[PDB]
């Protein structure tokens, strides 16, 4: 230790230097970490962690593709109605009428021009409703051409039901208002008010719920009205909606003429629409099931350039969205998503930023007209000595960034000199501050807002933005069963679509340049005002049904233990009934055999008999083992996006999940599904609770799993360079057949010598040798279409010498050969020579790469002396593949063509497959492709920029499952996968003499 | 800009600096390999930052105007990692692009952004095989200066202490080790608390970021 | 994804594809990922399932069609799912490196049977028949065991 | 809190409307929690609320209406929640 | 080279997968002298492709 | 709870805002006239 010390001095180097830096970034942590520590104590955990940034451009999505949903839109109501999920009375295909109108091109028109000029009325009852509707839409649509898209809601109007069961069950229902079918009469029933409303401060028969073709042919005519609605108002009535007028005295009261003008505007826009062509808006809030949604189909109906904000952007969300749009999205609208946090300072910054900046500098080149920031977060029992993190966080989402936005959108606009557009912000106002129990300080956030009726005055904003207030009322959506009962008293509760077509009657042109006069005050709260006590009243309603409820259900439960005292428990035991649970019975899924008579009217007459049938190619069977199961699951996936029963257990199985029993478990005797990993026992009901949930986590388009790919890491790629020795190694013990292979190859620049005692030699690596250091590589695409994990060849029955001898592509083949042979009613292959010569069924499958592991063994796992078999020659060949096929098999001397066609060896195969039966060569073959996913395959596809760009596809919010987009805007290069897929092609003659299924023709 | 624009091009095209006239276009220099546009695309961007509108068009001595304007004696971050592989895989056994750059400065005289050049030039005409003596490195080095001299247009005892330092080092390390003590742990443990700081001191930022000095304060 | 389109569009309007009814477009790649070479296999097997089922599939990753794909008046983009009253053919095409193209018309199976005596298509269906419960059996044993 | 206007508001204003409100309102909290912790029913404290009859009616108040008008649901809480043998409002509009 | 050469870091092309491929032969030979859109089925036979 | 308006009557005073700043406008122009008026009729004497 010494001679260590007096070195180190004669050194000049301080040994000690790497504690004392240490010992003093260890001072600086827990003076940082306490500063972090205090302004947690001061904000609370809530408002620290809720305050986080959640905006970025690159996430944001615009939705513009309306010219091609339209046609979707109206090819579905048309086999829907073909199909009768819409019949003539639903209102549903006067909605979709509206919104294919909606979106009129010279090209929509020759869509449904072909689409319904080539229906055959004759066919069936059916098929004359989607023709006479479809030349009814056909017109309209001629029409509406060349004129501005409208928002009209022809929802059929409801109402709240509650009822209390007579065994105490509360139940909830929303039924139609008897007197109420038509927005238009809803706007009636407000100007007239109720008895509740006393002192001040027509008939136009619809065809609707019982002819639709005859209501959408009205669509396009514009209602003309002389007995205005604002006229039906009683004198000294207020009517359930209501403007209002500021005082002098400094009061706001009910205004009639101002009143007047906002529901003559509603009652013109029940019977006209309202468009909001050219209107750019911004709406926080408007998430699933809200009048924000509500309000924002509106605007997208009327065509509107809308951005809406989301909290919780997923994939899950971005496919609400794309269905929101393609249903709703008029022409000349566009949808923009982007992820947001009101509650971020920076990201109502980042925002209305991202808006009004340059497209060219990443921006949306926006300039808005409307703001409705109806962003929240729910504080509940809360009362004031409860107010602390949550609701002073919820205050600052409610107001004061709410401040913070509408000042940020005025120095945009007034930092571009534009003073003549002004952008209308639907304040969100409440009728009951502080009136009901602990809204946590949310009574605080909405009575705040009431400033901005002075400050427009006051201040400076007033060409930038202007301020309509709304008094939002009681809405019902997805605490309403006391709805019916509040509305007992003559006051009025509202639906969503409701609510949102009071709001959006405020973006009317009549009620905007209102606000551009002086701002704008609107009670959209149905009376609710006059019921006296309303807390109390409120919590009366909800104990007398409570209470209703929980005397009624605790007096049968009684009632009926009574029974089964006084009339014994056996005799009430042989009276209740048997429930049957269902089981998963995976079928073949062969095609239908329709009748004769119905085969022959496919087809001409003429036919019969035309067609040498030895020369028309026939699909027998087909199989496939990918990323989503076999051809079973994957169809089942694909078409309909979850599985069944036969799903799961499906799935459950060939993932390994489950495993069949049949035996004593523990004592009792048991057949069926039982947990492989736990062998307790599954029933088939359950398999989806149990399962599915990881199932579909670990199959499909998901991150790369290592363990499947012999640890290939995309994030820690292995990779080895070259150095040179700059001082001789410390010698290391070696066999002498071994230390011989080194000095062979380093020659001058190794010494080896026998250690004579152990006959082993040592070897030193002198300096100038040349030595190979391990690193590691980061790498871009980390996701791949991977089979199933807990997939396993061992499972589908094959045997582990050829797992073993085999490369992994070469299971995936013999499996689907298999799986496809089934799907073709032939169980042993040897019957095929039964009807045809051992010369005449061939294969023709082929492949891209495949073999692509066993070239490894051969390139590099051989480079490192790695044990390698000494046949993975054989493996790597594109052409081994059908060589075990028919080597397991088949057992065929046909044919044995083998297409290497990339990424279209499959459809090559094909070509060659027929042909080869075309020529008599073969009457049965085998035609298919195959490709494996492998470590160095992945990285040259990526040096090529072939594949997706997964930091990238991270950066923009892409979840894994939505990375490959095909015919997308956003399209940025393929997904890669794994897999193969044969089928069975046959002369149609053969087919039908041996009887096998026919799926297709070729 | 013009050398640095030129050593990457001719670099991603495999033919010296002569082959390519800066006059002309990438999409004439590629001929239609495609796969071989989008690479000098993709490394400009790593380069030099700035994409130009026409990357693919905009010929190379009007594109070696577009990036002058913006960069200046950075030798960039793909030129960066090219300049380290050449002296890794081709420099003989212990030839650092630390010690070329002292052999540059000391027997040619060249100063930090000179010896930026002779080492862009010495990139684009780099040995195929690992050079063997440390005086071939030294002769190759010699060359590439003079290659740069006519591109650019300008013309051309201590150590016996070091053998001893170095032996006493080693019987420093040889004894720690027999000690079986880590002399380097210090320097261990500083490097993650100077994380961890950074770390914390970024969340900080952020909450400053988000309620401002008044507030905070 | 553009050329593809670009080159079904013309195969189309050359051989007088009324105008108005254009091919309905599926993309299984979004479901799948792309399997250099089973690709092919895959689409024609979705191919078969379209055919016998008279369901096409929708590409439920389609958030937005590109604008430029709007020139193709002859391609339908879906992005759900169409349960329709019958498909008749379908159209797998699929391109490979090197100028590895190829098409394959896979067309509804019943068409053959109209070319086919009625006691000859009967003794047929009988056969068929049978082996599905041949099959059927077959199947769930090697599932199980 | 002076010449602030509604897009100049900030740090500043933020913190003035948390000293202005938000940490009176839990001032009134706390000192409900210890009476209620002792049973103190029957001896309420009386809140004089500093209120103004000036809501946003001058310029650039800052966040200062917005921190007066807030008080004003005192009003209504003192009924509709369960402090009220705690606190007492008591508010004055204070003038010029 | 993409096997091994790529496993030393050596320097090998971004397209070595390209030439890898047993039908880009033919690509080549239609690229630079045929010019054909004939058909295109090439065999993987092993000794007797 | 007690309300106690301690205003005294300023609430009455309608169009408060501009009333206000047009007092204070009115004597702060009085104030810079006056004195500059009175500067320069003193510089004038100088000369003169």
């Amino acid at each position: 230790r010494q001679q260590l010390q007096v070195l180190a001095r004669y050194l000049k180097m301080d040994l000690d230097n790497g504690e004392r830096k240490f010992l003093k970034e260890k001072d600086t942590v827990a003076e940082l970490q306490a500063q972090l520590d205090y302004l947690n104590a001061e904000l609370g955990e809530f408002f620290v962690n809720g305050v986080a940034t959640s905006f970025s451009r690159k996430k944001a999505r615009t939705f513009d593709s309306s010219w091609n949903w339209a046609k979707q839109s109206l090819l579905s109501l048309y086999f829907e109605i073909i199909h009768g999920v819409l019949k003539n009375v639903d209102r549903e295909v006067v909605s979709e009428a509206i919104n294919i109108m909606n979106r009129s091109n010279d090209a929509l028109i020759k869509f449904m021009e072909y689409h319904i000029s080539n229906t055959d009325e004759t066919k069936g009852e059916n098929y004359q409703l989607v023709k006479t509707l479809g030349e009814q839409l056909i017109e309209n649509c001629k029409q509406v051409l060349d004129v501005d898209p409208v928002y009209k809601d022809v929802a059929k109007p409801t109402g709240p039901k509650t009822a209390i069961d007579k065994n105490g069950n509360i139940t909830y229902s929303e039924e139609p208002r008897e007197k109420v079918r038509k927005l238009s009469q809803y706007v009636q029933e407000m100007a007239l008010g109720g008895p509740i409303t006393k002192e001040s401060q027509m008939d136009v028969e619809d065809a609707l719920d019982k002819d639709s073709t005859k209501e959408v042919a009205s669509l396009p005519n514009k209602s003309t009205i002389s007995k205005t609605v604002s006229s039906t108002i009683p004198r000294e009535t207020i009517p359930f909606l209501h403007l209002r007028k500021k005082t002098p005295a400094g009061d706001w009261k009910y205004d009639r003429q101002l009143s007047s003008l906002f529901l003559d505007g509603l009652e013109k826009a029940a019977f006209n629409g309202v468009t909001f062509k050219d209107k750019y808006v911004l709406i926080t809030g408007a998430g699933k099931g809200s009048i924000g949604a509500e309000v924002l189909q509106g605007l997208l109906q009327g065509g509107a350039k809308v951005v809406v904000t989301t909290s919780r952007f997923s994939k899950q969300v971005t496919d609400y969205y794309q269905s929101i749009y393609a249903k709703y999205g008029a022409k000349g609208s566009t949808l923009i998503v982007v992820p947001f946090n009101q509650g971020s300072k920076q990201d109502v910054e980042a925002l209305i930023e991202f808006i009004y900046d340059t497209e060219k500098n990443g921006g949306l080149g926006w300039d808005l007209d409307a703001i409705i920031p109806f962003a929240a977060i729910p504080e509940q029992g809360i009362e004031l000595e409860h107010i602390d993190s949550k609701s002073e966080f919820a205050h600052r989402i409610m107001l004061t960034n709410i401040l913070r936005m509408m000042g940020c959108v005025k120095k945009q606009k007034s930092a571009r000199g534009i003073e003549t557009r002004p952008a209308q912000v639907i304040l969100p106002m409440s009728p009951n501050h502080g009136t009901f129990g602990g809204d946590g300080m949310y009574s605080e956030s909405k009575l705040s807002l009431e400033t901005l009726f002075n400050r427009w005055h006051s201040e400076s904003w007033a060409n930038q933005l202007t301020v309509c207030g709304a008094i939002i009322g009681w809405t019902r959506g997805t605490n309403n069963i006391i709805a019916e009962g509040i509305e007992k008293m003559g006051v009025r509760t509202f639906s969503q679509k409701e609510m949102a077509f009071n709001l959006l009657g405020l973006l009317t042109p009549e009620v905007v340049e209102l606000c551009q006069k002086s701002p704008v005050m609107a009670d959209l709260n149905g009376g609710l005002q006059f019921v006296p006590e309303l807390k109390e009243f409120t919590a009366k309603l909800r104990k007398e049904l409570v209470e209703t409820s929980e005397v009624r259900k605790a007096v049968s439960i009684e009632t009926a233990l009574e029974h089964k005292v006084v009339n014994g428990n056996s005799a009430d035991a042989a009276y209740a009934q048997v429930e049957i649970q269902p089981r998963a019975n995976i079928q073949l899924d062969f095609p239908e055999l329709k009748p004769y008579k119905q085969v022959k009217q496919i087809a001409p007459a003429e036919l019969e008999g035309l067609l040498d049938l030895e020369r028309v190619i026939v699909v027998t069977g087909f199989a496939e083992v990918g990323p989503w199961g076999s051809a079973r699951t994957r169809w089942e996936m694909e078409a309909f996006g979850e599985f069944s029963l036969e799903g799961c257990v499906e799935m459950a199985w060939i993932m390994g999940f489950i495993s069949y029993h049949n035996g004593n478990l523990k004592g009792r005797p048991y057949t069926g599904w039982v947990d492989s990993k736990t062998k307790e026992p599954v029933d088939d009901k359950d398999v989806k609770a149990k399962y599915e949930t990881s199932i579909l986590e670990h199959s499909g388009i998901r991150l790369i799993e290592p363990e499947l790919f012999n640890g290939y890491n995309p994030e820690k790629k292995e990779m080895i360079q070259e150095v040179i020795v700059e001082e001789d190694l410390e010698p290391f013990e070696a066999s002498k057949e071994t230390a011989e292979q080194f000095k062979h190859q380093h020659g001058d620049k190794v010494d080896i010598f026998e250690i004579p005692e152990t006959g082993e030699y040592s070897v030193k690596l002198l300096k100038g040798a040349t030595l190979y250091i391990p690193k590691a590589l980061r790498f871009d695409r980390l996701v791949a279409g991977q089979i199933p994990t807990g997939w396993n060849a061992k499972t589908y029955g094959i045997s582990d010498d050829i797992i073993s001898q085999v490369d992994p592509i070469t299971l995936f083949v013999l499996v689907s050969v298999v799986e496809a042979f089934i799907a073709s009613g032939i169980t042993d292959p040897y019957e095929m020579y039964k009807y045809v010569h051992v010369s005449e069924v061939g294969n023709c499958s082929g492949s891209g790469m495949g073999g692509v592991s066993a070239l490894r063994g051969m390139f590099k796992d051989r480079f490192k002396d790695e044990p390698v078999q000494n046949d993975i020659l054989q493996e790597s060949f594109i052409n081994t593949m059908s060589a075990w096929v028919n080597m397991l098999l088949i057992s065929s001397s046909g044919p044995i063509k083998t297409p290497v066609g990339a990424c279209a060896t499959s459809v090559e195969s094909v070509d060659i497959g027929v042909e080869t039966i075309l020529s008599g060569k073969a009457r049965i073959c085998i035609v298919g492709g195959y490709d494996d996913f492998q470590e160095e395959g992945s990285f040259e596809f990526g040096n090529m920029k072939a594949t997706s760009n997964t930091l990238e596809e991270f950066e923009h919010g892409r979840t894994p499952a939505e990375m490959s987009r095909p015919a997308t805007t956003t399209r940025n290069g393929f997904m890669e996968a794994q897999g193969a897929g044969i089928q069975i092609i046959m002369q149609a003659d053969l087919a039908l003499k041996m009887g096998v299924p026919i799926y297709g023709i070729v | 800009a013009s050398l640095l624009l030129h050593v990457l091009v001719a670099h991603k095209l495999k033919k010296s600096l002569d082959s390519i006239p800066m006059s002309k276009t990438i999409k004439d220099l590629v001929g239609g390999k495609s796969t071989v546009q989008n690479e000098i695309l993709g490394d400009l961007g790593k380069e030099f930052g700035t994409t130009p509108e026409k990357p693919e068009e905009t010929p190379l001595e009007e594109l070696a105007e577009t990036f002058q304007d913006t960069f200046s004696g950075a030798l960039g971050k793909q030129s960066s990692s090219l300049l380290s592989r050449l002296i890794s895989s081709k420099m003989p056994g212990g030839f650092t692009i630390t010690v070329a750059r002292k052999y540059l400065q000391t027997r040619w005289g060249l100063p930090s952004g000179r010896q930026d050049g002779v080492l862009l030039v010495a990139l684009s005409n780099e040995p195929a095989a690992r050079l063997g003596s440390e005086a071939d490195a030294k002769a190759f080095l010699d060359s590439m200066a003079q290659k740069y001299a006519s591109i650019v247009g300008v013309d051309l005892l201590e150590e016996i202490t070091k053998d001893h330092k170095v032996l006493a080092r080693q019987q420093l390390q040889v004894l720690a080790r027999y000690l079986k003590m880590d002399l380097d742990n210090g320097e261990r443990k500083f490097l993650k608390e100077k994380d961890t700081v950074a770390e914390l001191q970024a969340q900080l930022d952020y909450l400053n970021a988000e309620l401002g000095e008044f507030f905070v304060n | 994804d553009k050329n593809e389109s670009a080159t079904i569009n013309e195969m189309m309007k050359h051989l007088g594809r009324s105008e108005g009814n254009p091919v309905i477009g599926v993309f299984q790649k979004f479901l799948t990922g792309h399997p250099k070479g089973a690709a092919g296999a895959w689409m024609m097997n979705g191919a078969l399932q379209i055919l016998n089922s008279g369901i096409i599939p929708g590409n439920r990753n389609a958030d937005n069609v590109d604008k430029i794909l709007e020139q193709f008046e002859y391609v339908l983009y879906p992005s759900k799912t169409l349960k329709t009253d019958g498909v008749r053919a379908v159209s797998i095409t699929s391109f490979g490196f090197g100028q590895k193209g190829g098409q394959a018309i896979v067309v509804h199976p019943d068409y053959l049977y109209g070319a086919i005596t009625e006691d000859r298509y009967n003794e047929y269906v009988a056969k068929v028949s049978a082996r599905e419960k041949s099959a059927y059996k077959f199947f769930h044993n090697g599932m199980i065991y």
